[PDB]
RNA sequence: CCAUCUAUAAUUUUGAAUAAAAAUUUUGCCGUUGCUAUGGC
């Protein structure tokens, strides 16, 4: 019913933020709504993490539309302050994208969170 | 060159303004004004 | 700088001594000579250098310890 | 007048002072060595008067004041000489502050009634950027990136700073002149926290490359690197013993390092809202541990980004006591900003009730050594003072100090007066932004300055 | 770095007095609010 949906719980959010941080160190993370949008167009995204406290929320609502057309899982986290900190940058982040790489060192972790997001949807 | 930077800056803000309008049932002008 | 640590210290009055394992950290150095280790151990334990004995030093692979 | 006779004179003259000040004498002499036994011996929580504390805020020009370190001379019982560097500095208290503006400043805090008084400062800039671009050649005298930390040597002879330029510059206290630069010699070795071993020249530096470095300031040399953390070592604390404790942020682990034994103890929170809610029949999962302070050689406390203040014991790997949402919940986002809808009810639905609410982070956490009182900080707008139970199995909120407005980057406490009657001054650096980054939204009314609160004991 | 020596500042003698002279020892910027404290960037 709310525009930002599904919203991950406290337990799920930490695991998402964990994977985001590891992907950042491995250069497997695309930060920002614009960069996330490009990944969806290129079909190189594992899943999209969005911040549900974006002010206004509408400036990232095109991503769910692109995700559902492309069958890419997506999930909302409560805070953009927390998402930006996990992303590794010094500024809040409203959207981020995990880049597809079957030869990554964090493959198992990504698919674990990817499955739970799919269950959430 | 300075003219191009304003054009790029305005294009980014125009993109966000379109998002607020499209994905809002009853869009307001409050955010466009501050933008 | 060089660090010297003693561990597994046993007081042995049967042989009238203290026995211990000496770990030496020597970053950016090949190793520490037995004479210099004896000097520093003598200062640390407040004993004559002639009463200090050190042996069996093996450097860790990769150096530094 | 042999050296033995000189000690006897000072020791005799020391005893005469105790007799003048005053069973009582014998107890006091034990208290002189209570520090050597790593147990809490300063039970003054109930005697503190938080309500009557004289609070003041001192503004500073520097933008985003990042850390504060205080120096208090202490009488050395073994030689009966004050730790002051020289005769001029007898009984003079100093505080050193650093900021993201690349400025190091020293203040005088000796007079509790008066505000901190600036004495000297040193500022960096682009002139100090190294031309070499090689890590071992990063030996420029000044800083050229954000300064994150500062620590004052216990002997009063040096003050050491570090930051995002991957250097460890040690300055002379009197003139703030750099005397040595010690590069971390790592690509990502940014210094995030500094802690001096109490009454010693040994310095512990936590770095963003997931390692802890130990230095000897008197010898101006690096000694050892400690490994084991899986993420950035955000904070570090030390006491008289060599047992420094550290927190690794996102890996959510607190580690205690036994430097002589070359062993480490790992502590992990392991709390889950599902069990917390069921036992109750808003709980937030832990994201990272950001702050740590050593109450004791066998106890320490940590603060996390979910607002949990945890008490730890070396015996137990799990926390012995936890204080959830210590500093409260963040204000709910405005409904006028969440969405662009004209209808108010539509905007309210985007708030999703209380699901978007998040707790305050514990940005600062300081415990007076070997005591039962510690102080926590955040950007809530107040400093909360807590008291630990006598059995050291719990703690309660002693009081609050609401003068502080802004992000509490670092907290320090200094005491003065006779042994029985002591006044405690709490100095906290306040900033408009978090020390590590600019994530936190601008807090209404926040200012850059040094918060001060003088607290008295009566009873 | 410490000490010493200077410098700065305060009490005192001739002095209406200036004067000499021994002698000694809260902010980067912009406001509001007091005679001090907190609002914006």
């Amino acid at each position: 019913n709310p525009k930002a949906f599904p919203l991950a719980d406290a337990a799920l959010t930490q695991q998402i933020l964990d994977v985001v941080q590891q992907a950042a160190n491995l250069r497997q993370l695309k930060k920002g709504a614009n960069e996330a949008t490009k990944t969806l167009n290129r079909g190189i995204s594992e899943f999209i993490i969005m911040a549900a406290d974006c002010e206004p929320i509408e400036i990232l609502l095109h991503l769910p539309l692109l995700c559902e057309d492309k069958n890419v899982p997506y999930v909302f986290v409560p805070s953009r302050v927390a998402l930006g900190r996990a992303c590794g940058v010094s500024r809040p982040v409203i959207a981020a994208s995990i880049t597809t790489n079957d030869a990554s060192a964090i493959k198992t972790q990504i698919y674990a969170v990817k499955d739970k997001i799919e269950t959430l949807l | 060159k300075n003219k191009g930077r304003i054009s790029r800056y305005l294009a980014n803000k125009c993109s966000m303004a379109s998002r607020i309008d499209n994905y809002s049932e009853e869009p307001s002008n409050v955010f466009g004004s501050v933008l | 700088a060089v660090t010297i640590r003693t561990r597994k210290v046993i007081s042995n009055p049967l042989l009238a001594r203290k026995q211990f394992v000496v770990d030496v950290l020597h970053p950016n150095r090949a190793n520490v000579s037995k004479d210099e280790l004896r000097e520093k151990l003598a200062e640390v334990y407040k004993a004559e250098k002639d009463a200090v004995s050190v042996f069996g030093f093996r450097t860790q692979f990769g150096g530094g310890k | 007048e042999n050296p033995a006779d000189k000690r006897r004179r000072l020791a005799k003259q020391y005893l005469e002072n105790l007799k003048s000040e005053a069973d009582i004498i014998a107890s006091r002499l034990k208290e002189d060595v209570a520090e050597q036994q790593g147990r809490v011996f300063r039970y003054f929580g109930d005697k503190l008067l938080i309500s009557e504390a004289k609070q003041s805020f001192t503004r500073v020009g520097e933008n985003n004041l990042t850390c504060i370190s205080c120096f208090q001379p202490v009488l050395n019982k073994y030689t009966f000489e004050e730790s002051s560097n020289g005769d001029k500095n007898k009984g003079r208290l100093f505080a050193y502050t650093v900021s993201k503006d690349l400025q190091l400043t020293k203040y005088d805090i000796t007079d509790f009634s008066k505000r901190p008084k600036k004495l000297k400062y040193a500022k960096g800039g682009a002139k100090y950027i190294p031309t070499s671009k090689h890590e071992y050649e990063n030996t420029t005298e000044g800083h050229y990136d954000e300064i994150l930390t500062v620590a004052a040597s216990p002997d009063g002879k040096y003050v050491v700073t570090g930051g995002r330029d991957r250097k460890l510059i040690v300055w002379s206290t009197e003139s703030l002149s750099p005397v040595k630069v010690i590069p971390t010699k790592d690509r990502r070795g940014e210094v995030l926290s500094l802690a001096f071993r109490k009454n010693s020249d040994q310095l512990y530096a936590s770095c963003a490359d997931f390692k802890i470095r130990t230095y000897s300031i008197n010898q101006f040399s690096q000694l050892e690197i400690l490994y084991g953390h899986h993420d950035i070592v955000e904070d570090i604390s030390a006491l008289a013993m060599e047992r420094c404790v550290t927190v690794g942020a996102r890996d959510r682990t607190a580690m205690l390092w036994k430097i002589p034994d070359e062993t480490r103890l790992t502590f992990r929170g392991g709390d889950e809202p599902q069990k917390l809610l069921r036992r109750w029949m808003l709980f937030f999962c832990e994201g990272s541990i950001d702050v740590v302070s050593m109450v004791d050689d066998f106890h320490f406390i940590t603060g996390s980004d979910n607002g949990n203040i945890c008490l730890w014991s070396l015996a137990k790997k799990k926390p012995i006591f936890t204080e959830r949402i210590a500093h409260g919940i963040l204000p709910e986002p405005s409904f006028n900003d969440i969405s662009g809808e004209t209808d108010e009810e539509l905007r309210k639905r985007q708030l999703q009730g209380k699901k978007l609410l998040q707790p305050f982070w514990i940005t600062s956490l300081y415990a007076i050594p070997y005591s039962n009182v510690f102080i926590s900080g955040s950007w809530s707008g107040s400093l909360k003072v807590w008291k630990i139970s006598d059995n050291l199995r719990s703690f309660e909120l002693l009081g609050e100090l609401s003068g502080a407005k802004g992000v509490v980057t670092k907290i320090q406490v200094v005491e003065s007066g006779k042994h029985g009657k002591e006044k405690f001054r709490i100095l906290a650096s306040i900033a408009k932004e978090h020390r590590l980054g600019r994530w936190i939204a601008n807090v209404s009314g926040a200012r850059n300055g040094i918060y001060s609160a003088v607290i008295d004991q009566t009873g």
